[PDB]
């Protein structure tokens, strides 16, 4: 049924189940993660394998089973088969380092809990950025990417706790993803006129194919523009080149530091002998 | 162990060590298996009875289920579970459709049509008719659902310049766009790590949005 | 589609199902799935989150405490069918009890002396059967025997 309500009796029902004990399992959880982060990196020595590589071993072996295989650097390796290669491999290593496996894998599981208790947060944050260009789904799954990269950086030994840490990384990842995403161009097909039978494609001709004066144009006059730009001293040439042309519009803000005066004036000077030159 | 070093429980002269006081209370049912010697199989795993258990072969569960590793009574619960293929949403209907022997299906279904007595067999002629029509000069039925999708010309759904700093677009661009967002946020909500109810949510907006 | 072109192919309930599943995080049994529930292995069949993380999780349940009061977290290893759990704490969920989040906990250092006393002589009044809460000596009428030392009063409760 409509998908208002249930990713929502969704959420709210293994928040519902675990709504996290404000200190007690909120931290429970972080120092487990914690501890996993650590296992992970000392496994990484003991091993002589990628920190982010075990880090998914452990993944993979917690979700029961998943294709997954996403990584920085690189982009795949054998799944299934090789897997338990790397389980097993953490079988031999004796009680003192098996430790920091076991470890591991109930601090990357916690962190798995942890989100899932932290769900509804995103619900109410991204509540209040309902009517701004996306959808109230889109919306909260940009919350959620937000919250999962909060949870990658949390440091739980500064006291502060995750409710307004998240907070912000989801605020983040949702103002982030509003820019992109988010008068308009209006749709190409509405009743025109007499709302009888007209689309608008309908009324509109045709006049030129090549567009032409664009890519032969742009390649003469970025290459004369650099030219002259090179010409004169980098300091003045620079200021308004990317001034007006690489961000923004700033004349009281124009200077690194120097006078108005003296921007003012060489700016001037500047193009003077660039347009004429004695 | 607290957060400050200031004061933090040190060990005194020997105490025997008991608990009051719960902020809560589990009642998981689960085995409990005590190993006291050599160390054992990491939390999560699946077990029944498997093969090496606990302290390295004295100790081995019988009963099915999921593993926890406790290290502070140096105990495993064993939750009741086993890989149970469980799946939701359209890729477990593209394994349906791939396992399905419609030859046995026709010859299982002409049974089903003669044999049983009328006002039943009615849905099975009717079933029949789909059966036949994919092992007649038709196709392999695990087609049926998508993986990829064909993306229409981009003439036929255009894109221009009316009347200045307004532009006029197909409707099916941004429908199209729906579903290169939902895509790829599914593909780095699997990068950035995934938790169920999440993945699944955006995998259902994607459905949504084929849709 | 009127006829359901892939809910009548595939042995389904040609619409219900289907809607179910598809759109929502309803499941059907793959291959295997093992364990256990009211039947075995349900090769095609479909079901609930409810049932369904009654499978992937088990049967995990929590109970709430005052903060007070604490029954039986000792028996950190049984519980039955509907067992009492402190005051006002039920759990019909059987499994075993399992200690969550302590707050209160029991230091007991267990301090060692040797002390000595005088008996009935000819009567038999020392087994090593006795342990604490055990008998001593029992009936002589009665004692009043030369303790052989003297100083300053103490006394311990």
């Amino acid at each position: 049924k409509i998908s208002t309500s249930d990713p929502v009796r969704q959420y709210l029902h293994e928040i519902g189940q675990v709504p996290l004990l404000t200190l007690e399992e909120e931290v429970e959880l972080a120092r487990k993660v914690e501890e996993g982060m650590e296992a992970i990196k000392k496994l990484s020595e003991i091993t002589g394998l990628d920190p982010d590589l075990i880090r998914e071993v452990v993944r993979a072996k917690i979700l029961g089973s998943a294709r997954v295989r996403h990584i920085p650097g690189l982009k795949e390796t054998l799944d299934p088969k090789t897997v338990e290669e790397i389980d097993q491999k953490l079988k031999s290593l004796p009680k003192e380092h098996k430790r920091y496996l076991h470890i591991a894998r109930e601090g990357e599981a916690a962190r798995q809990h942890l989100i899932e208790a932290n769900l509804r947060l995103v619900v109410s944050i991204a509540k209040k950025y309902t009517g701004r260009g996306l959808s109230f789904l889109d919306l909260i799954q940009e919350g959620n990417q937000g919250l999962i990269r909060a949870v990658e950086k949390f440091e739980y030994k500064r006291r502060f706790k995750f409710s307004t840490y998240a907070t912000w990384w989801i605020r983040q990842a949702i103002n982030r993803a509003i820019a992109d995403q988010a008068q308009e161009p209006v749709s190409l097909e509405t009743p025109i006129g007499d709302e009888k039978d007209s689309f608008y494609g309908d009324f509109i001709p045709d006049e030129h194919l090549p567009s032409p004066v664009d890519a032969a144009t742009q390649s003469l006059l970025s290459e004369e523009l650099e030219k002259a730009l090179s010409k004169l001293s980098e300091r003045e040439a620079m200021v308004l080149k990317l001034r007006k042309g690489l961000i923004d519009g700033e004349e009281v803000g124009a200077f690194f530091g120097v006078t108005r005066e003296r921007i003012r004036q060489i700016e001037n000077k500047a193009l003077r002998k660039l347009k004429y030159h004695e | 162990a607290a957060i400050d070093p200031e004061e933090e429980v040190i060990a005194e002269a020997e105490g025997v060590v008991h608990l009051h006081e719960p902020a809560s209370i589990l009642v998981v049912k689960a085995r409990v298996y005590p190993f006291e010697d050599d160390v054992e199989v990491s939390t999560g795993d699946r077990v029944a009875p498997g093969d090496v258990l606990a302290d390295g072969g004295k100790v081995k569960s019988d009963v099915y289920g999921r593993v926890e590793v406790d290290l502070v009574r140096n105990v495993v619960r064993v939750v009741e579970s086993y890989d149970i293929d469980a799946r939701m949403g359209a890729e477990a209907i593209q394994q349906l459709l791939k396992e399905l022997d419609l030859e046995a299906l026709e010859k299982e279904l002409l049974e089903e049509m003669k044999h049983p007595s009328r006002a039943r067999r009615a849905k099975a002629r009717k079933r029949l008719e789909v059966v036949r029509a994919f092992l007649d000069s038709g196709n392999r039925p695990e087609w049926m659902i998508l993986e990829a999708v064909p993306v229409l010309p981009p003439d036929l759904r255009p894109m221009v310049q009316v009347d200045g700093g307004r532009f006029a677009t197909s409707d099916l661009n941004d429908l199209y766009r729906r579903l290169i967002n939902r895509n790829n946020r599914l593909k780095k909500l699997l990068a950035q790590g995934a938790p169920e109810i999440i993945i699944r949510n955006e995998k259902r907006m994607l459905q949504e949005a084929v849709d | 589609d009127v006829p359901s072109k892939i809910g009548t192919l595939l042995d389904l309930s040609a619409t219900e199902l289907e809607q179910v599943l598809y759109f929502s995080k309803y499941i059907v049994l793959d291959p295997k799935g093992a364990i256990l529930n009211g039947v075995p292995v349900e090769k095609r069949q479909l079901l609930t989150d409810e049932e369904y993380r009654e499978l992937r999780y088990g049967k995990q349940e929590t109970y709430p405490l005052p903060p007070g009061v604490d029954a039986l977290v000792k028996d950190g290893e049984e519980v039955v069918k509907g067992q009492e759990l402190a005051p006002g704490v039920v759990s019909r969920l059987d499994g075993v009890a399992l200690y969550r989040f302590p707050r209160r906990v029991r230091v007991e250092y267990v301090k060692k002396e040797r002390a000595g006393l005088r008996l009935p002589l000819a009567a038999w009044v020392e087994k090593e059967a006795y342990k604490p809460g055990e008998i001593l000596a029992e009936l002589p009428e009665p004692y009043l025997f030369r303790a052989e030392e003297e100083g300053v009063v103490e006394l311990k409760e």
